[PDB]
């Protein structure tokens, strides 16, 4: 136990966070995996860097009745990240509303990640894996990497290089 | 030993309940919680394997350690959790057991959070408290005094889980005697009820909070916490003011919340759970600060800051409720007159934080032949040292805008004393006027207020030359 840590994971309803939140985790998938109801702890300790690191993961919900309770977390996240879906734009072409509920709320070292949900299916995906490096185009923070949940394609990749660049940050 | 192991168990079953062997069984090479473990996994689906083996651990768990304790979480608590819950979902001794083992390992903080993850939910409490016993007393008492347990930071997963906002309440209307249920309800609720309020519901609490002043009446602790839920249920749901009185289908609760003040005198943290709930009562209402004044509540609380004289928070508070309470009160002159002095030490005594002075100033306001007596009230007053009092703690708080506006209108309304031009020449005022408009130059009451006291504090000796230059171009 040497440090805990405070991801936060964002994105819209339905895309998959919950399902890419326990598979780093429990590694667990489930196609009835239900919506979630609102903020949610999830406990992990990870050791690395001969430290043996706590991780706090907090999926928060999504839909448009639950913004106001999860804006009371991005104040104290650590990390952030944002996941989104390749078969709808509309759950990309919200990423500033996102952003906009980061930028009102997140501190100075939120190092953003964007990742894409459900790369069994890019061909048919209204979104390119160019687009959101496309999208990348904001400040230094912002980084992406495409993956899956049911493919469980580089999900610890996503949780790690980003913890590792959260502790790169950290001195 | 499947035959000799359940045995084993009822001996120890037995000889647990004797105490001090307890310690001689933990000092042992047997790692005797493993043993039980490695027991309990052996032996799933059996009532005596598993229910007598929670009824040790159910003891056990009392004294271990903390660090043990917060180690137990990687996979122990798995065990238990897991089997008893789920294997027997109908078997209430061992439910009410795993809720006490439970309640005992949520202790440390390191393990609340764990406790609250996502793998491990501790809302098959609200599994149990549902089914396992909608008529059972021990079941309630303990999951109820587990969830005032597990109210950490992480307020917004129980509030939003409605299956736990709800079915305390429940549980509280439901057994009204069970003392240890009232002590943790009534502080769980007060904890949660800002944030289910963020989201009638509202008559819950009041209904049962009143019953619970009244009923366990000789007690202190349930009387700290019922009048904690209730002001900080009134405090965030204004429409129910109207539904306590005196009167009629009302509940007289302000009487029982000064008959608990009175009672448990000796008590500081009550009398301060009494005094914020007395003051959020006479926040909204008009009849009630005036009765409490003729029921000779003023030199009550007088006597309980003159006794907590070394405790800053019940300051506060008898300062607080001394403001609501005088909030538009004419008075004679004895009243100051007795009064001043009192709330002056009871300043001088806590001279170091702004709420403590900042609702003492906003009390004193109020009080400021007839003229003779007048004139020993100043005198006296002044003997008591306001002055030195009041422009002291403007120099000790540049911030703090209010006492800012308050003290210095007090200062003006004193400076109608014919020892002012005297005594605050003998201590000296105008410098901190003078900082103070700096400070607030933007504000227009403050520096409205500050204007008519720069007019009133200039004598020969501060428009002495030299010394008018910053008068001079603030006035400008
Ligand atoms: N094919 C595929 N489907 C996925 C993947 N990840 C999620 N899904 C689908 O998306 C659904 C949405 O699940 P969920 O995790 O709740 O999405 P969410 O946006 O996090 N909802 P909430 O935050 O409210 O819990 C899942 O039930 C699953 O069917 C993935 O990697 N591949
Ligand atoms: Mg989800």
């Amino acid at each position: 136990a040497d440090f805990k840590l405070q991801v936060i994971i964002i994105g819209s309803r339905g895309v998959g966070k919950t399902s890419l939140m326990e598979r780093f985790t429990d590694d667990t998938f489930c196609e009835a995996c239900k919506s979630t109801v609102g903020v949610d702890f999830k406990i992990k300790t990870v050791e690395l860097r001969g430290k043996k690191i706590r991780l706090q993961i907090w999926d928060t919900a999504g839909l448009e009745r639950f913004n106001s309770i999860t804006s009371a977390y991005y104040r104290s996240a650590k990390g952030i990240i944002l996941v989104y879906d390749i078969t709808k734009k509309e759950t990309f072409d919200d990423l500033p509303k996102w952003m906009k509920m980061i930028d009102k709320y997140a501190s100075e070292d939120a190092e953003l990640l964007l990742v894409g949900n459900k790369l069994d299916c890019e061909t048919d995906r209204e979104i390119t894996r160019q687009q959101g490096e496309k999208f990348a185009q904001q400040i230094t923070g912002m980084r992406f990497c495409e993956a899956s949940a049911k493919d469980n394609f580089n999900v610890d990749e996503i949780f790690l290089k980003l913890v590792d660049d959260i502790l790169k940050k950290m001195p | 030993s499947v035959n000799l192991s359940v045995i084993g168990l009822k001996t120890l079953d037995l000889l647990l309940t004797s105490g001090k062997i307890t310690l001689l069984i933990l000092d042992e090479e047997s790692d005797i919680f493993m043993l039980i473990f490695d027991a309990m996994h052996s032996f799933p689906a059996n009532d005596e394997v598993q229910k007598l083996g929670c009824k040790a651990l159910h003891v056990l768990f009392e004294r271990v350690s903390e660090e043990q304790l917060t180690e137990f979480v990687e996979n122990k608590d798995y065990m238990i959790l897991l089997s008893a819950l789920t294997n027997f979902k109908d078997e209430e001794e061992i439910v009410l057991h795993v809720l006490h083992c439970l309640h005992s390992l949520a202790i440390p903080c390191n393990n609340v959070e764990v406790l609250m993850s996502g793998n491990v939910r501790c809302y098959n409490i609200v599994v149990e408290a549902m089914k396992a016993f909608p008529m059972s007393e021990r079941i309630q008492e303990v999951s109820c005094c587990l969830l005032h347990r597990l109210t950490l930071g992480n307020f917004f997963n129980i509030l939003v889980l409605n299956e736990v906002h709800e079915f305390v309440v429940k549980a509280v209307q439901q057994y009204p005697e069970n003392a240890a249920l009232q002590i943790s309800a009534l502080s769980c609720l007060a904890l949660l009820t800002e944030t289910i309020f963020l989201n009638e519901d509202k008559l819950f609490w009041l209904e049962a909070c009143y019953k619970a002043l009244t009923w366990h009446r000789k007690n202190k602790h349930v009387q700290e916490a019922a009048c904690w839920a209730l002001n900080n249920l009134l405090m965030y749901q204004n429409s129910l003011h109207e539904k306590i009185g005196d009167e009629d289908g009302h509940f007289p609760a302000h009487r029982e919340v000064m008959l608990s003040m009175l009672m448990h005198s000796s008590s500081k943290e009550v009398f301060q759970a009494s005094a914020n709930a007395l003051s959020t009562l006479l926040e909204q209402n008009v009849n009630f600060r005036k009765i409490l004044l003729s029921k000779g509540i003023h030199l009550n609380v007088l006597e309980l800051m003159q006794k907590h004289i070394h405790s800053p928070e019940v300051a506060e508070s008898g300062c607080k409720m001394l403001n609501h309470l005088f909030e538009g009160s004419n008075t004679s002159l004895d009243i100051m007159a007795a009064v001043v002095p009192k709330i002056l030490t009871v300043m001088k005594r806590h001279e170091t934080s702004l709420p403590v002075q900042l609702e003492a100033l906003r009390a004193i306001l109020h009080f400021i032949e007839f003229h003779h007596k007048l004139n020993m009230v100043k005198k006296q007053c002044f003997k008591n040292d306001i002055h030195k009092l009041v422009l002291a703690a403007l120099n000790r708080f540049i911030g703090n805008p209010g006492i800012q506006k308050c003290g210095l209108k007090v200062i003006s309304s004193i400076v109608h004393f014919p020892d002012a031009l005297e005594m605050l020449s003998l201590e000296g005022a105008m410098d901190s006027v003078l900082h103070t408009l700096q400070m607030y130059p933007d504000d227009q009451e403050i520096q409205c207020l500050g204007l008519s006291l720069i007019g009133y504090l200039i004598t020969k000796k501060n428009v002495f030359i030299g010394t008018g230059h910053l008068l001079a171009k603030i006035l400008v």
